[PDB]
RNA sequence: UCACAAGGCUAAAACCUUAUGAAACUCCGAAGGGGCACGCGUUUAGUCCGGGAGUGAGGCUGCGAGAGCUAACUUCCGUAGCCGAGAGGGAAACAACCCAGACCAUCAGCUAAGGUCCCUAAAUGAUCGCUCAGUGGUUAAGGAUGUGUCGUCGCAUAGACAGCCAGGAGGUUGGCUUAGAAGCAGCCACCCUUCAAAGAGUGCGUAAUAGCUCACUGGUCGAGUGACGAUGCGCCGAAAAUGAUCGGGGCUCAAGUGAUCUACCGAAGCUAUGGAUUCAACUCGCGAAGCGAGUUGUCUG
RNA sequence: UCCCAAAAUGUAACGGAGGCGCCCAAAGGUCACCUCAAGACGGUUGGAAAUCGUCUGUAGAGCGCAAAGGUAGAAGGUGG
RNA sequence: AUCAACGGAUAAAAGUUACCCCGGGGAUAACAGGCUGAUCUCCCCCGAGAGUCCAUAUCGGCGGGGAGGUUUGGCACCUC
RNA sequence: CACCCCCGUGCCCAUAGCACUGUGGAACCACCCCACCCCAUGCCGAACUGGGUCGUGAAACACAGCAGCGCCAAUGAUACUCGGACCGCAGGGUCCCGGAAAAGUCGGUCAGCGCGGGGGUU
């Protein structure tokens, strides 16, 4: 799948926190690609507000 | 009531102890006595009583103790410990006893 | 009213109200809107109210009951030194649980007996009439 | 009676006013769902011995008494209804609201007629035959006098699983 | 196990139907939580040994509970974030709140929370509505033919709710009660005579009478009315001490509020360009390391 | 020891109950053996309860003391 | 070894100061303000009876909803 | 285990339990018989136990019938809840998205799998 960051990381928990950055994206705007596999698909359904996400 | 044979039947600590059950029935005048390993739900020895005993009913004891420690000896089963069920160990099945004591 | 003999003391929480939800006993009942406390008091007073207004002297099923200690320190220390003694009595009453049931007179001494209690109480409050039919 | 849905998700209802539901014959099981209006009108006019019929928005009728009402404890209006798809001969242990019939002697010495059981679990009269109510004469009772499961009357073929013996209807004194 | 609502039944205790409360009850019992493994797929940290410390007064909101009074800018734990040690925009003003983590430069662009009549950047925007109270712009039980939405119930083309018309009757001062109550101060009961209709009746009344109106009944009129709930938004209830007000101006010919769409403004976050440092890898020289340099990626409250 | 303690251990309060500073020469080691509280009926003193008897009987008892967890195939009761 | 103030200062130990001194604390009380509103103050709803009769001319049990911030307090936030 | 069936014994720890009930005797079990000593009773062959039958199928044991009780238990729906958001001064409540019981209803069931032995199928 497609990930973007929009909303920051501040004011958020921990391990919500840890996933934004153990996924690769350490500022807004920042953009991506993922292995449409569990694990780390499973690592953008816990963090899926802060993504806006493509399809 | 139950509560012996169930009581020695778990003082028996069932495999755990590496050995080989030895049963016991002389609560009749048909006796059974067996060997188990218990945890394989199998038996390996076998000296009835009821595919004619002698003759004798309690002297029968060493006899059918004879039978089946020789029935052992045969196959392998080279150890013992005896398990019974509502049994006092002091007359019949002690006799068993002695002569599977040495018997096989 | 009050109790026989228990524990002693307390504490408080909420979220919604167990059972029983339904008209037993009577024709017409009156149910709670609010996550309330209720005093021995509070109770005894419409059971005179009720008593009052249907006379000799229908049939009235209170089907509340304070079972709760709550205390209020003396009067005048700064806290520590304990709990408060135990001051008054409650029944937790949750809403949609129902605390009247009464029968033995009919739709007009319902409504009337079921307002005057219900201007006694901590609540706004909405009486009717049974069909709650999972368990009569 | 008659629906038109049975997902899971109820976004297809609810606003647009209809109630959650289950039906069993018992070999067939069916979710569903069917509009609150007739089924407070019906429900309240043939209530838990009712029996009435199922015409999903398919093509299919079905014979239905109403089993157990589910309903919304803080609005006090239902939300969810299990049934019991009827059979044949052999019915179920309906459950019927014990009545009161006449201008009783009970109440003319200061007494009131008060129904110790609102409600009667029977047994079986035949799923297609079912008594609506009961009808217990009170006349003959006085002030003290209570009335058995024993004294309570039959429409023949049908038994009480009740004890005959526990107390259902009886007068109270004055005060 | 302690508690406890009604009722059965017996001599009440038990026990049956009906029924409920629990931090120190538990036939049952999640969501989560933790250990181990795997890494099946991402990301960067971890752990040990040795040097230097400081800190050991914490504070607020949100969710959990206790002591309190379901008081406190309250206190004592837990838990997340924030300030502490945090600038920048927003919330008028405002450590904590909503957006967001400031390496320098720029008279450059897009956005977030939050906004777009003037103060004050940006739609006095578009369409379907609500409230008329300045509600908005500070509270409640309780009360209201306010005004919109859904739904129940009843009534009449067999004459309706209301307007006016006439009976609103004889037993019977019903009995009880009483100084007298005779529809009407309190206690059990509501039966008959006829009728186009009329009930020991409902109020004002009399110390008690009598006496005046309705429940029903018929003429008229010409049609809808009447009640019991749910609900959107408003009204009353709403009284304190120096000068008033929503930040103000002012707004209802919305600048109020419910819905749906789209455009723009807005930060030191993102983006353009230019440059600096931190780390790292690469290339080069002297002599492995090592320094400066250069390029790339990176980092800097 | 028990709640409070938010289903892992942990956690404060001048929060909510209660207990210890011993006891045991057998109440320990082993071996063997026995089964409990109660209710119903029926029974000399008794007769609510004592003793015996039978039917019921997984714990509604017992564990030296505090409660929780635990326990009937014994940790409970009796002897060598 | 009630070193039980129970990680235990000496082998060995009590008061008083309004004659009082120094060092500090708003880390902490009395004053005021503050936040809170139990208590205090007042207003509203329901009406059970009182008023020969008649709840409401006046009066208003048992109980409910609020105000106010003048009481005694709680809390210890600015000032020791 | 060749087919039934009984004796001993296990995995399984009530969909495998209990009561109501019918079958069951030389073929195993059991009762029964006696016990001066082995051996035993806090007294008694009741029990542990030594001698051995007939006798009885009664009791106990085994089998089968059996859904009255216990036991087990759906789907639907709900409570609560992770994490997204929000309302009310507040006691508390809502929305989106997942996880998701308890109890009740539908029902389900007289267990199911072994090893060895004895004993029968003119
Ligand atoms: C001059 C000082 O000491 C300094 O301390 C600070 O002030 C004050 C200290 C104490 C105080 C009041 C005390 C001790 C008291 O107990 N006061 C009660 C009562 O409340 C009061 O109202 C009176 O009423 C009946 O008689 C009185 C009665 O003794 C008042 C002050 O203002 C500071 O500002 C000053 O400079
Ligand atoms: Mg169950
Ligand atoms: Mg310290
Ligand atoms: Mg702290
Ligand atoms: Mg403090
Ligand atoms: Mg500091
Ligand atoms: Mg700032
Ligand atoms: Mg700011
Ligand atoms: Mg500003
Ligand atoms: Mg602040
Ligand atoms: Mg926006
Ligand atoms: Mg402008
Ligand atoms: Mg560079
Ligand atoms: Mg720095
Ligand atoms: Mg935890
Ligand atoms: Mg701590
Ligand atoms: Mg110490
Ligand atoms: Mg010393
Ligand atoms: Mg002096
Ligand atoms: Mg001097
Ligand atoms: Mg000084
Ligand atoms: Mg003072
Ligand atoms: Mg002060
Ligand atoms: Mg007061
Ligand atoms: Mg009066
Ligand atoms: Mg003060
Ligand atoms: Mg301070
Ligand atoms: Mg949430
Ligand atoms: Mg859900
Ligand atoms: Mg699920
Ligand atoms: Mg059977």
């Amino acid at each position: 799948m497609k990930i973007k960051l929009v909303r920051s990381v501040i004011g958020r928990p921990g391990n919500q926190v840890k996933t934004v950055q153990a996924l690769g994206l350490r500022k807004i705007g920042d953009s991506r690609e993922v292995s449409d596999t569990p694990a780390v698909r499973g690592m953008v359904k816990t963090v899926k507000h802060l993504l806006e996400v493509q399809e | 009531r139950r509560k012996l044979r169930t009581r020695r039947k778990v003082r028996t600590t069932t495999a755990a102890s590496g050995k080989l059950r030895l049963s016991v029935y002389r609560s009749s005048k048909h006796i059974y006595a067996q060997i188990i390993d218990d945890s394989r739900g199998q038996t390996l020895a076998a000296a009835s009583s009821a595919a004619l005993k002698s003759g004798n009913k309690t002297d029968t004891a060493a006899a059918v103790g004879k039978a089946l420690a020789a029935a052992a000896a045969e196959k392998g089963i080279k150890q013992v410990v005896f398990d019974r069920g509502s049994y006092k160990y002091h007359g019949r099945v002690k006799a068993l006893a002695d002569a599977a004591r040495e018997g096989g | 009213k009050r109790t026989k003999f228990r524990k002693q003391f307390r504490g408080r929480m909420t979220g919604d109200a167990k059972g029983g939800d339904y008209v037993a006993f009577g024709d017409y009942g009156l149910i709670a809107m609010e996550p309330a406390w209720i005093k021995s008091n509070q109770i005894e007073a419409c059971r005179i109210v009720m008593s009052r207004h249907f006379r000799r002297g229908g049939k009235i099923y209170i089907r509340i009951f304070p079972d709760k200690p709550v205390t209020k320190k003396p009067a005048e220390t700064r806290m520590g030194k304990g709990k408060g003694a135990v001051e008054y009595w409650v029944s937790v009453v949750k809403p949609g649980r129902v605390m009247f049931e009464v029968a033995g007179v009919t739709e007009e001494q319902a409504k009337e007996a079921f307002r005057l209690a219900g201007h006694k109480l901590p609540i706004q409050t909405k009486m009717v009439k049974r069909e709650v039919y999972d368990e009569a | 009676m008659e629906l038109t849905a049975k997902p899971r998700t109820p976004k297809q209802k609810l606003d647009e006013s209809m109630i959650a539901a289950v039906a069993y014959n018992k070999e067939n099981n069916v979710s569903f769902a069917l509009d609150r209006k007739a089924f407070d009108r019906a429900f309240r006019q043939q209530s838990t011995t009712g029996l009435f019929d199922i015409t999903v928005e398919g093509g299919e009728t079905f014979p239905a008494l109403v089993k157990a009402v589910q309903m919304d404890k803080r609005k006090r209006a239902p939300i969810h209804v299990d049934f019991y798809m009827v059979t044949y001969g052999e019915p179920v242990e309906v459950s019927v609201p014990v009545h009161t019939t006449g201008r009783s002697q009970g109440e003319v010495q200061g007494g009131l007629v008060d129904i110790v059981v609102h409600n009667l679990q029977i047994v079986a009269p035949g799923p297609r035959r079912i008594p609506q109510e009961l009808v217990v004469d009170v006349t003959k009772m006085n002030i003290g006098d209570h009335i058995t499961a024993g004294d309570i009357k039959l429409p023949e073929g049908c038994t009480l699983a009740a004890d005959p013996e526990l107390t259902v209807v009886s007068v109270l004194p004055p005060r």
